[PDB]
């Protein structure tokens, strides 16, 4: 079975930049803050 | 003494189980074994009370297996109440 | 359980022994019929006895092949300097490949030169006849341990002392006298 | 060379088309690039049948490489056929596919289970493949119409442009 | 080795194959049951059959 | 404890491994009762971990304090970011096994937690870093 | 237990290895971004925890640390070892995630020669040194995720040895060298490779003592304790210590022998008041720790006929005794280490086990 | 019975024992 | 063997459907005592009498002539245990054999005597409900008859 790198973060771009995601806890994504 | 219910409550937990198969995504039974759904959720399970594995096969079980139906816990409600009178006159 | 190297088979065995120790060489001959019937020859000629190998390249090449040791010498057995052979299969991705060195197209000499390392500018340059086995691969790399002079050339040069041809894929060569 | 240049075609300069036809994207994406790269079902439906020959044929050339042996060979062209649904991933894109796999799967059952009769065990070598084979052709035989179509279709609009009106 | 008729736009953008595959069915049955006994005499006698890797 | 280690000095080293594994384990434990109080010991117990000189286990404690730094209850994550804090006087700014980019950012949404103990240290903290 | 929102995203990591696997009936098996995780089939909450876990390259600093870790841990061995030196490649940056190849982590440079056996497990004992020499040394350090289907370390680390060692892509200064596989997910740790003396013993030494203390797996761990949101009820824990007796129920079937009560004698006194000796009915003493399972063997006093002195004999049957039943046992049964409460029973067992040569044998520290 | 059973499942001592011995 | 039993029974409605699991198995027959024993022990353990353990212990004596002979045994087997269990356990007993005995799984009984001289207080209270239980099925009267015959 051959391997494709996933490379798409699931980072949420709103809380990764400000730090407030609108949909609070409902958020689908990572919530994962501020990483390089 | 109902058939209805029976295979009411068998599609039923089939109709819950499988609901929460789609908020995963998958269908696939070899990624959903029973074990999942019916451990008690003190070990992380979903602690689902399950009166459908009784027979028809109502469900598929992994192996031979087994599960406890919550019918045969439960008093009939006959005995129940020959206990209560007998319980307060012996009480009195 | 799958972990696939794609490489066609190679044919023919030499050995190289050399002031760093051992080297086998495994040529395609299917592919460079030419460059490793010329190699073959040149081998059973005692033609490569006690040359050196005159440039290293950190990490990129090791050349040899030159009677006269100058680097600019050397000759084929057809000659004159012969074709270029390429293939798809066969790259450089990697250390442990042998190969004829050039000064242009169709210029292959006698020399030759083994990869250090990967060298992706040299594709469809420089022909590929045959590749070191990993066994003796460490020797090979022993060529490339020197104090380097300028031009590219080490203070004490690692020499081929003979030559085995171990398997010989053709059955005309005529070792010239 | 037909697949990627519809990705060029595009500019879509982060995808990555492989050799055995797995489209991958070579960075991380951005919401715009993915929006813009999507390839809707004609695109991948074509790729995974390309996919599958691709298999088939890889597996002669092993033969006449002289890595192989006609028996392995035989083998594994039967293997190919009664496995799509795991080597491919053409079902996700046409789920009626999986109407193949289940016959491919049966047949699998039937075959093995006649072939492997006596002395003969478990183990992995029965060529007999002429079975599943015949079901990918079917298969083919009604899908191609219908890939003419929509690759048609996507062509049309790829030159052509997107119809304005959406009348 | 098979060789097979083959129909190749001047351009080289795409080849068919310009054929279709008849055979005379009771050669054709009698040569996969030939094949049938083959396979399954090379499975019961090989050591190890070794399978291929895919792709 | 505090003043008995203060005043031991660094006779108590040979100690210290004891002392801070019975402080990650409790510093599990069950949450509410004693997370605070494990927390606080850390605080506490800074400057010794420091003078003594060793680092694995400011490593420890950096990385570790600073995963608890998504705990839902106030009154624990008021004494883990005073234990940050007391981290913070002993061991500098370059140093910070936590590097400070990581750190200050993940700190900033916490300002909205409404009950006291956290915005005090919080508030306390970011001025130290701040500073 | 914890006493919209993360607890269904809790729930998928809690059976993840069970929702994830590694035998699928269809699947397309993706390898998770910077990690070397693979997912079969797209859970996206399982990916969304997965990568809470793995952040700000965790995989590549727990791969990291560990290097290092091996790499003083020789350091310090430079003399008991013959080692000329130990030189750390500066490691390539991705090196960590590809599962495709793998460069050398650490290159030992003897100091003089090493004999050096065939590949064995590093669970293995008996090997036999006079198969090679060299110098130069390579260890390479893996690092997978498991799942329930394949949890098995050991047959993984063999398997990506023989390939990276017999395939052309992977890149080594020696053929000579050894794999260590440490699966993240189950805590397991293994190895295959070749071996030279000495090296046996500090591997698994640094290997236990690793899996007991590297920091970086001491924030996997806690992270997955936080996502998970898991907390023990006791404190201090049960007593663990450095003890090996905890990792040593672990998988690997492992047994006790206790040979005190096999040679037993009762005194009484004759007409001519000497004391005189009659031996009585002994018994082989085997548990196993994590079945209960207690092998007793009662040894009649038929056993103690003609034979000499009682004691040696006693010793040596019982050594014999173990290996018969270790023979008439499946295999499945067997055990990966026999331990020995009299040091004394250490000489026969090794030899009357040679026909079972990966078993270890050890002696007690811990008197029982 | 582990969270059931005990506030602490364990408390060392000899205080009970050395007095209770005798 | 004794686990599996307990397994079978607990999962099945109806006291039908545990003897087909239980037969189905086609356990090992000469335990077909300590099977009973547990079947006899395993509810009447369990905590209050319900009717499905008593009947099960009973069909598995309609079909096979040694079942019976099984149970009769193990109803022996009671007087060493008579004084011994405690005084609710008798409250599921003395019911529960009630109901082996109206349905005709009598004369066994005659084992069991009367006497100041050997009854355990315990054996007193097992046999006493044992009568009020199955007077209360039969109603006194074909007690009379089954008495007077007896
Ligand atoms: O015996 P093998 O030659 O190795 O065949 C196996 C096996 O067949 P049997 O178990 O019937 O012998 C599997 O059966 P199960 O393990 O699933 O019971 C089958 O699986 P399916 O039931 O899905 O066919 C599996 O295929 P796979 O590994 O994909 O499940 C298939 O071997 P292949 O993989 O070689 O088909
Ligand atoms: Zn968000």
């Amino acid at each position: 079975a051959t391997v494709r790198w996933d490379y798409q973060p699931d980072i949420c771009k709103d809380y990764k930049e400000t730090g407030f995601c609108g949909f609070g806890d409902s958020c689908k994504f990572l919530h994962d803050r501020s990483d390089y | 003494n109902t058939q209805e219910l029976l295979d009411l409550l068998v599609k039923c937990e089939n109709k819950i189980q499988t609901r929460i198969k789609i908020g995963l995504n998958s269908k696939m039974p070899s990624r959903f074994p029973p074990v999942v759904f019916y451990t008690p959720k003190e070990l992380g399970g979903l602690g689902m009370l399950s009166m459908g594995h009784v027979l028809r096969s109502g469900m598929s079980h992994e192996e031979d297996q087994l599960i406890p139906n919550l019918y045969r816990y439960i008093q009939p409600w006959e005995s129940e109440f020959i206990d209560s009178q007998r319980v307060w006159a012996e009480y009195a | 359980s799958n972990i696939y190297i794609q490489e066609p088979p190679t044919n023919g065995k030499v050995l190289l022994k050399t002031t760093a120790g051992d080297i086998d060489i495994e040529l395609w001959s299917k592919e460079a019929p030419k460059a490793c019937r010329n190699f073959i020859q040149l081998c059973l000629e005692a033609y490569y006895d006690n040359t050196i190998f005159h440039r290293v390249v950190p990490g990129f090449i090791v050349q040899g092949g030159d009677p006269t040791g100058t680097g600019s010498g050397g000759e084929s057995i057809y000659g004159a300097p012969f074709k270029d052979e390429f293939h798809s299969r066969l790259r450089f991705n990697r250390r442990g490949l042998v190969a004829m060195a050039n000064a242009g197209s169709h210029d292959n000499g006698s020399q030759f030169f083994f990869t250090l390392g990967r060298a992706d500018e040299l594709n469809n340059k420089h022909t590929i006849f045959g590749k070191v086995t990993g066994d003796t691969v460490y020797n090979m790399l022993r060529l490339s341990e020197v104090d380097i002079d300028d031009d590219e050339r080490p203070h004490n040069p690692h020499k081929i002392k003979s030559c085995e041809v171990l398997f010989n894929p053709f059955d005309d060569i005529i070792p010239r006298e | 060379n037909m697949l990627n240049l519809l990705i060029h075609r595009k500019n879509l300069n982060y995808l990555h088309l492989d050799y055995n036809f797995n489209l991958k994207p070579v960075k991380t994406l951005t919401t715009k690039e993915r929006k813009k790269s999507r390839f809707g079902n004609a695109f991948h439906l074509c790729r995974e049948v390309l996919r599958l020959t691709k298999l088939v044929v890889d597996s002669h050339v092993q033969y006449r490489l002289g890595n192989v042996d006609a028996f392995q060979l035989a083998d594994g062209l039967q293997y190919i056929f009664a496995h799509v649904g795991q080597l491919t991933g053409m079902y996700r894109y046409k789920y009626k596919l999986m109407r193949q796999i289940r016959m491919c799967k049966d047949l699998k059952h039937l075959i093995y289970y006649r072939f492997n009769t006596g002395p003969v065990g478990k183990g992995p070598g029965c060529g007999f493949w002429a079975a599943g084979w015949r079901v990918w052709l079917f298969f083919m035989r009604g899908i191609t119409p219908l890939l003419e179509r929509w690759l048609g279709n996507l062509l049309a609009r790829q030159f052509e442009g997107r119809h304005s009106k959406g009348v | 080795i098979r060789d097979v008729p083959v129909l190749y736009h001047i351009t080289g953008a795409i080849s068919f194959v310009n054929e279709i595959p008849w055979v005379i069915e009771p050669v054709y049955i009698s040569q996969w049951g030939s094949m049938w006994i083959m396979m399954r005499r090379e499975k019961r006698d090989r050591r190890h059959f070794k399978r291929m890797r895919f792709p | 404890f505090g003043t008995v280690v203060n005043a031991l000095g660094k006779r108590v080293k040979p100690y210290l491994p004891q002392i801070c594994g019975t402080v990650l384990w409790r510093l599990n434990n069950k949450s509410a009762k004693v997370r605070q109080q494990a927390a606080d010991l850390i605080s506490r117990t800074a400057v010794v971990m420091k003078t003594c000189q060793e680092e694995k286990l400011m490593g420890h404690l950096g990385v570790v304090l600073y995963e608890y730094l998504g705990e839902e209850y106030p009154e624990v994550l008021g004494s883990i970011l005073g234990a940050l804090k007391a981290i913070v006087n002993v061991i500098g700014m370059h140093k910070m096994t936590p590097p400070i980019k990581d750190l200050l950012p993940r700190l900033t949404p916490i300002l909205k937690n409404r009950h006291e103990k956290v915005q005090e240290n919080c508030i306390d903290l970011v001025g130290r870093i701040a500073d | 237990w914890e006493k919209n929102q993360i607890p269904n995203r809790r729930f998928t990591l809690w059976w993840s290895p069970t929702i994830n696997r590694a035998n699928v009936y269809v699947g397309f098996q993706v390898q998770l971004d910077l990690t070397g995780i693979f997912m079969h089939g797209k859970i996206p909450t399982l990916k969304i925890s997965l990568i809470q876990i793995f952040r700000a390259h965790l995989w590549q600093k727990i791969h990291e640390s560990i290097v290092m870790d091996l790499c003083q841990v020789f350091d310090q061995e430079l003399d008991a070892l013959e080692i000329e030196t130990v030189q750390k490649e500066t490691i390539h940056p991705r090196k960590s995630y590809k599962m495709n190849s793998s460069c050398a982590d650490i290159l030992l440079f003897a100091s003089y020669k090493w004999n050096v056996s065939r590949p064995s497990l590093l669970a293995d004992s008996k090997d036999v040194m006079d198969s090679t020499t060299t110098q130069k040394y390579w260890i390479d350090i893996q690092l997978r995720w498991g799942d329930y289907d394949s949890h098995d370390i050991e047959r993984y680390a063999r398997a990506k040895f023989l390939d990276y060692t017999t395939d052309n892509m992977s890149i080594y200064p020696s053929p000579t060298g050894v794999l260590i596989a440490i699966d993240l997910a189950y805590n397991l740790h293994s190895a295959y490779g070749n071996w030279f003396p000495g090296s046996k013993p500090l591997i698994q030494q640094a290997m236990a003592k690793i899996m007991k203390a590297n920091p970086a797996l001491y924030v996997l761990r806690e992270r997955i304790r936080k996502g998970l949101q898991l907390y023990s009820s006791e404190p201090t824990e049960p007593y663990l210590s450095s003890q090996n007796y905890g990792e040593l129920f672990s998988n690997q079937i492992i047994w006790f022998v206790d040979d005190t009560n096999v040679y037993r004698v009762t005194i009484h006194k004759t007409f001519e008041g000497n004391l005189t000796t009659k031996p009585i009915n002994g018994a082989i003493f085997i548990f196993n720790p994590r079945t209960g399972q207690l092998f007793l063997k009662i040894i009649h006093t038929s056993v103690w006929a003609g034979q000499k002195r009682l004691g040696q004999l006693a010793k040596w049957k019982t050594a014999e005794e173990v290996a018969a039943l270790i023979r008439s046992l499946p295999v499945e049964e067997q055990p990966k280490q026999i331990i020995v409460t009299r040091k004394g029973m250490l000489d026969p067992l090794e030899v009357h086990l040679l026909d079972f040569p990966n078993i270890v044998i050890k002696g007690s520290e811990l008197q029982l | 019975g582990g969270k059931d059973m005990a506030q602490s499942i364990y408390r060392p001592s000899k205080n009970l024992d050395k007095d209770m011995y005798g | 063997f004794r686990r599996t039993i307990y397994l079978a029974i607990q999962s099945s409605l109806d006291f039908e459907e545990c003897a087909h699991k239980l037969l189905k198995m086609e356990f090992p027959e000469s335990q077909t005592k300590e099977l009973c024993n547990m079947i006899l022990d395993c509810c009447a353990q369990q905590r209050t009498y319900e009717k499905f353990f008593g009947l099960l212990a009973g069909r598995f004596c309609m079909l096979k002539k040694e079942y019976m002979e099984s149970f009769e045994g193990i109803f022996k087997e009671q007087y060493d245990t008579i004084h011994r269990l405690e005084t609710n356990k008798l409250r599921n007993v003395a019911k529960m054999f009630a109901h082996l005995l109206y349905t005709d799984s009598w004369s066994v009984l005659e084992c069991i005597k009367l006497s100041e001289e050997t009854t355990t207080s315990s054996s007193r209270i097992f046999v006493k409900i044992f009568f009020q239980e199955l007077c209360e099925y039969m109603g006194l009267p074909k007690l009379n008859a089954r008495l007077k015959d007896e």
